[PDB]
C-alpha cells in the first residue's frame, strides 16, 4: 500500500483529502521479464513468508499407558526431499532422496483418550519445511525501469527469481528497489 | 581587465551595501581555493569500476584581509564596520568579476582574526575565512519574448 494526499475529485468539494492506494497502472496486471546485473550493488538475503518448523528430523517419544511414563524407546522420523515424512527404520534407499544436513529435535507426546499413538500427519506438520524466499535490493535501471507493485521475473547470475517490487528508496545518491520472490515455483 | 571582488550585504535588495575588496579601503587578497572537491562513490567489483553519484563539495575560502586606513583610528573603524556588516546579515554575497564572467557566491562568516601586529599608521593584515552556502551562480534579468507578424 501507498498513502496519497490529493484534493477531492468533484470541483464543487473544496476539501483536501488523504487516501490509501491498492491500485496499479494496469487493472489486469501483466508479468514482466528482466535481468539484474551485479553492477547495480545487489543485496541478496533470504526471507520466510510462511512459518513452518526447522528441525527436519524428529526423535519422537510416546508415553506408556501402564507406567504413565516414557518407558518405551523413541521412534525416529525423517522428511524426504519430496516433502513426505517416513519412519527412519523404514528407509531402504541410497541417501539421494534424503536431506544434505540433518536438523534434529526431540518431541514429547501424550497418548489420546482412545490410547492410539499420535498420527504421522500431526508429526509431519511440525517437521515440514518453511518457504525459503530470496530478496533482492538493487539500483534502478534506466534501460528497463521497475516501479512499485509490478509482477517481475528477474534473472540474477544465471538463476531465475520470480516475484514483485515491494519498496523503492528515493535517496540523494541512488534510486533502489526491493524485489520479493513470491515462491510457488513447482 | 583585472579581477573584481565585491561584497554585497543584501544583493537583490533595497538595503544593499557594497564593499570593494579589490579597490576600497578594506581589501581581500590571495583566495585559498576557488575550485571544487567531488566524492564520486566509486565502488569496484573484481577490478571493474562502477561509479555512483557525484556530490560536489565546496571548500571554505580564506582571504588575506588587509585594511588601508590613514590613522590607527581609521583602520580600527574599518575593522569594527566591515566585520559587523557581515554579522548584521545572516549571509553575504561575494561577487566574482572578470573580463568573461560575473558569478556570485553566498558566504557565511566562518572565522575572522584581529591581532596587534601593525605596520604603519596602524595597518591591518588578518585572515578571514568564509563557509560556502552556494558557490557560483548567475544573477540576471528575465524578460518575456514577443512574436511579430
Ligand atoms: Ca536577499
Amino acid at each position: 500500500p501507498t498513502t496519497t494526499i490529493q484534493h477531492a475529485p468533484s470541483e464543487t468539494d473544496p476539501r483536501n483529502l488523504l487516501f490509501i492506494n491498492f491500485a496499479s497502472r494496469n487493472w489486469n496486471r501483466k508479468r514482466i521479464t528482466t535481468r539484474v546485473d551485479i553492477k547495480q550493488s545487489v543485496t541478496m538475503d533470504t526471507e520466510t513468508i510462511v512459518d513452518r518448523s526447522a528441525y527436519n528430523f524428529a526423535v519422537v517419544f510416546v508415553k506408556n499407558k501402564a507406567t504413565d511414563d516414557y518407558t518405551d524407546p523413541p521412534k525416529m522420523y525423517i522428511a524426504k526431499n519430496n516433502g513426505d515424512v517416513i519412519d527412519y527404520s523404514t528407509y531402504h534407499g541410497d541417501g539421494t532422496d534424503l536431506p544434505d544436513v540433518r536438523t534434529a529435535k526431540t518431541l514429547f507426546y501424550d497418548r489420546d483418550d482412545h490410547g492410539n499413538p499420535p498420527e504421522l500427519s500431526t508429526i509431519k506438520v511440525e517437521i515440514s519445511p518453511s518457504t525459503i524466499v530470496t530478496r533482492l535490493i538493487f539500483n534502478q535501471n534506466e534501460l528497463l525501469p521497475l516501479y512499485v507493485n509490478d509482477l517481475v521475473d528477474i534473472w540474477y547470475e544465471g538463476k531465475l527469481y520470480s516475484g514483485y517490487i515491494a519498496d523503492r528508496v528515493k535517496t540523494e545518491f541512488n534510486d533502489r528497489l526491493i524485489f520479493v520472490e513470491s515462491g510457488d515455483k513447482p | 581587465m583585472v579581477r573584481q571582488y565585491k561584497i554585497h550585504t543584501n544583493l537583490d535588495g533595497t538595503d544593499d551595501k557594497v564593499w570593494d575588496v579589490t579597490n576600497g579601503k578594506v581589501r581581500f587578497y590571495q583566495p585559498s581555493n576557488l575550485g571544487l572537491q567531488s566524492t564520486n562513490n566509486i565502488w569496484q567489483s573484481n577490478g571493474i569500476g562502477v561509479m555512483g553519484t557525484r556530490s560536489i563539495t565546496q571548500p571554505q575560502i580564506e582571504f588575506k584581509l588587509e585594511t588601508f586606513g590613514e590613522s590607527l583610528e581609521e583602520n580600527y573603524q574599518l575593522m569594527k564596520d566591515f566585520v559587523n556588516d557581515i554579522l548584521s546579515k545572516k549571509f553575504v554575497t561575494l561577487e566574482y568579476q572578470t573580463e568573461i564572467f560575473q558569478v556570485y557566491a553566498d558566504l557565511a562568516l566562518a572565522d575572522v582574526t584581529k591581532t596587534e601586529g601593525y605596520g604603519k599608521n596602524g595597518t591591518f593584515s588578518e585572515k578571514i575565512t568564509f563557509d560556502i552556502i552556494t558557490k557560483w551562480y548567475t544573477y540576471e534579468n528575465l524578460t518575456f519574448d514577443k512574436i511579430q507578424n
